[PDB]
RNA sequence: CGGAGGAGUACGAAGGUGCGCUCAGCGUGGUCGGAAAUCACGCGUAGAGUAUAAAGGCAAAAGCGCGCUUAACUGCGAGAC
RNA sequence: GCUGGCGACCAUAGCAAGAGUGAACCACCUGAUCCCUUCCCGAACUCAGAAGUGAAACCUCUUAGCGCUGAUGGUAGUGUGGGAUUACCCAUGUGAGAGUAAGUCAUCGCCAGCU
């Protein structure tokens, strides 16, 4: 007999919108389990780290900072 | 040494970036123990919007080193603060603790009319 | 008998052998070596069988590199046994061997014994080697 | 002191080591003094026992000290007090080192007890003392067991010879 | 003086991968020279003569001269590529000296 | 019926907020006190910690303290996964 | 041209060593009355100041010393079509990582004070 088997139900995390993408407020950005990506001007943080849109306008992916994080940000 | 400077840029950090986050025009204020500055800058955080100093020749023949100089230059600042068009500004302490010649600046500016 | 002293996990995967050596090709310690040609795997005891000849025919007159270590342990089915119920258990260990990768380095021996003893060696290995000196570049 | 080491000992310092800026010329800093009675989980009497003796002994009251990391080998774990210390700046220290200097080495049972090694190799001196006594405290009678207490003296004098120099000049028995 | 090497030309329709190895099979040897002052040349040459020249210890510090058409390079060897499993010269790089 | 591990909880503070603070290791000196308790000073360093398994994270620290407290609210909710 | 504050940018920008500045500013500095503070301490935070100093610290300049950046060429991998089956070859498109030549002791903005 084996003691292996088990493991748990996918949990479709992932970038749900691309650079030069038009969005409306409210819209999901990323999912993410870390920050492995920062909000930038209007762009909000859930409590699980989701990242969402608070504006209307057109999303960027950049590197900034003195750490080098990635951000992302709508510009209106 | 350097650490009282280091651990002053520390705790005024993170004052700072929740001022730029929330995207309202600033009232930084630096102190001294010779003398006292204030500034007001705009949102974005590049251009310098209005100034005040006991640098200036009206109390640069003065103490410049205490409360009742810092009461002057809160009037000062207000004053220009208010001809240059700005009214709703977030207050910047660098810092420093919230009393003494910051809250005489502070105060001075909140009665010449500045809301904050 | 070479083995690791302690591995992070007991079983691997079995993977594909595929490309060539860019890395360990080049005689770094002795004079003389030898090295594969050809690609497969090596045992513990195929590398035992070989050091052995080789000091026996050397007479202990020289330093032996072994530059090849068995770090991939294999499995096999008890025997009599269905297909399924997991995975075996581990029965010995195996270095992979791609084309270019130098086996034995022998420094202190004259030349003509070291080919003496690499050609004894040569016929205990399971696959086609060759026969190396060091070089400026 | 006090008057005493900035108006005498601070030119007199300047010639010793002949060096140009007053400010290289050494100063105390604080004194530390510091009661480690480990073991106290066990008994928990002789822990105020020793902090009523430090605010015996000096002008302060004295803090304890928690410890950090736990050791088994030891009855010793994270968050309860091990130990208790007080430190002197100012004029406490000056009074403090005074008294020091004038009436411990008499009433200690041995002379010579003091060294002028044992120094940490920037300027900074360690000494501990056993007994709680040759200060003007209460006798054997209304205390507990005798405890022995560590005392440094950190200073800004760069090295060691500076070190040794500023205390040759305040008057250490060695 | 003592080792010329004789080299043509290396266009850009004569690199890449398919091209090096057209040239491996026909037999010759891509190159290149690089060094101070002046822009890299490729080159190509012969296996034989690399060969030749590599078997001799003294190559490895003398000058060479390199000979394309009417031009010629003073180089020192600085790299070396070989094939792992038959150790036959594949490149070769040659500092300007 | 492939290879490895966890869960069937805990907490009125281990929640909120304002203010404040940096770990771990080593080398030195210093009563019992040593490899290792506590004290002081230097050196390279996130290798510490995060109630709990692992992963993704953590300087405005998401790690660590103190004062006051109950937003561990009611009615909802554009828009998305 | 020097000094202070706030930014842009985040090592070609950093670290380390050497040297320099007190007119102004900055820093060290004096005191603990009053405001305020230490689970002890005017050390830190805070107030009242001007006898001292540029020692420390900060800023500025020099150095390739560590670090960092980094070609050209070749090699590995790879989409499509064909030929083969230890997993490679041909036509065509694409193309690293490591290493080499070489470079680096940053570059800009707003305001205020001095010569």
């Amino acid at each position: 007999s084996t003691k292996n088997g088990r493991d748990s139900n996918p949990k479709m995390l992932g970038v749900k919108v691309y650079g030069g993408q038009t969005v409306t407020a409210g819209n999901i950005i990323v999912r993410q389990r870390g920050t492995e990506f920062h909000a930038g001007a209007n762009v909000g943080m859930g409590r699980d780290h989701t990242l969402f849109a608070t504006a209307d306008g057109v999303v960027k992916f950049e590197v900034k900072g003195q750490f080098g994080r990635r951000y992302v940000k709508v510009e209106t | 040494m350097n650490e009282k400077k280091q651990s002053r840029l520390r705790r005024a950090k993170s004052t700072r970036l929740h001022i730029r986050a929330l995207g309202a025009t600033r009232l930084c204020v630096n102190r001294t123990p010779r003398h006292i500055y204030a500034q007001v800058i705009s949102a974005d955080g590049g251009k310098v919007l209005a100034q005040a100093s006991t640098l200036d020749a009206s109390l640069r023949s003065g103490t410049t080193g205490n409360i009742e100089a810092a009461t002057k230059v809160g009037a000062l600042i207000a004053e220009r603060a208010k001809a240059a068009g700005v009214t709703k500004v977030a207050f910047d302490r660098s810092g420093f603790k919230y009393h003494g010649r910051i809250k005489a600046l502070a105060d001075a500016a909140r009665e010449g009319g500045l809301e904050f | 008998m070479l083995q690791p002293k302690r591995t992070k996990f007991r079983k691997v995967h079995k993977g594909r052998n595929t490309g060539l050596a860019h890395r360990g090709s080049t005689v770094s310690f002795g004079s003389i070596a030898i090295k594969a040609t050809e690609r497969g795997r090596m045992t513990a005891r195929q590398i035992e069988a070989a050091r052995r000849t080789i000091s026996r025919r050397i007479k202990r007159g020289g330093k032996i590199f072994i530059r090849v270590f068995p770090d991939k342990p294999i499995t096999e089915k008890p025997l009599e046994v269905r297909m399924g119920n997991g995975k075996g258990n581990v029965e010995y260990w195996v270095c992979e061997i791609k084309p270019g990768k130098i086996l034995y380095e022998i420094e202190g021996v004259n030349e003509d014994l070291a080919r003496e003893a690499f050609a004894l060696a040569a016929a205990k290995l399971p696959f086609k080697t060759t026969i190396v000196t060091r070089t400026v570049m | 002191l006090k008057a005493r080491y900035n108006d005498e000992l601070k030119a007199k310092l300047q010639e010793e080591l002949s060096i140009k800026n007053v400010m290289e010329i050494p100063r105390i800093t604080k004194i530390t003094l510091n009661m480690g009675v480990g073991a106290a989980a066990t008994d928990k009497k002789l822990l105020d026992g020793a902090v009523a003796d430090m605010q015996l002994i000096a002008g302060q009251k004295p803090v304890v000290t928690l410890a950090r990391k736990s050791i088994a080998g030891f009855k010793i774990r994270d968050g309860w007090p091990i130990g208790c210390k007080v430190t002197l700046r100012g004029d406490q220290m000056y009074e403090f080192l005074d008294r020091l200097i004038s009436i411990a080495i008499p009433r200690i049972r041995d002379f010579r007890g003091f060294s002028a090694k044992s120094f940490d190799g920037r300027g900074n001196y360690s000494m501990g003392l056993k007994e709680q006594i040759v200060f003007p405290e209460i006798d054997f009678d209304k205390i507990d067991r005798i405890r022995g207490m560590d005392i440094t003296i950190t200073t800004t004098a760069r090295t060691d010879d500076e070190g040794r120099a500023l205390m040759r000049a305040f008057g250490f028995p060695f | 003086a003592n080792f010329v090497l004789n080299a043509q030309a290396r266009a850009e329709d004569k690199q890449g991968k398919g091209a090096s190895r057209r040239l491996r099979r026909e037999s010759l040897v891509p190159a290149i020279i690089y060094g101070g002052n002046a822009e890299p040349v490729a080159v190509t040459l012969e296996l034989r003569e690399l060969v030749k020249a590599l078997e001799s210890n003294v190559f490895f510090e003398e000058v060479v001269e390199i000979k394309v058409g009417d031009k010629v390079e003073n180089v020192k060897i600085q790299a070396l590529q070989r094939h792992p499993a038959k150790n036959t010269p594949m490149h070769a790089d040659f500092k300007r000296a």
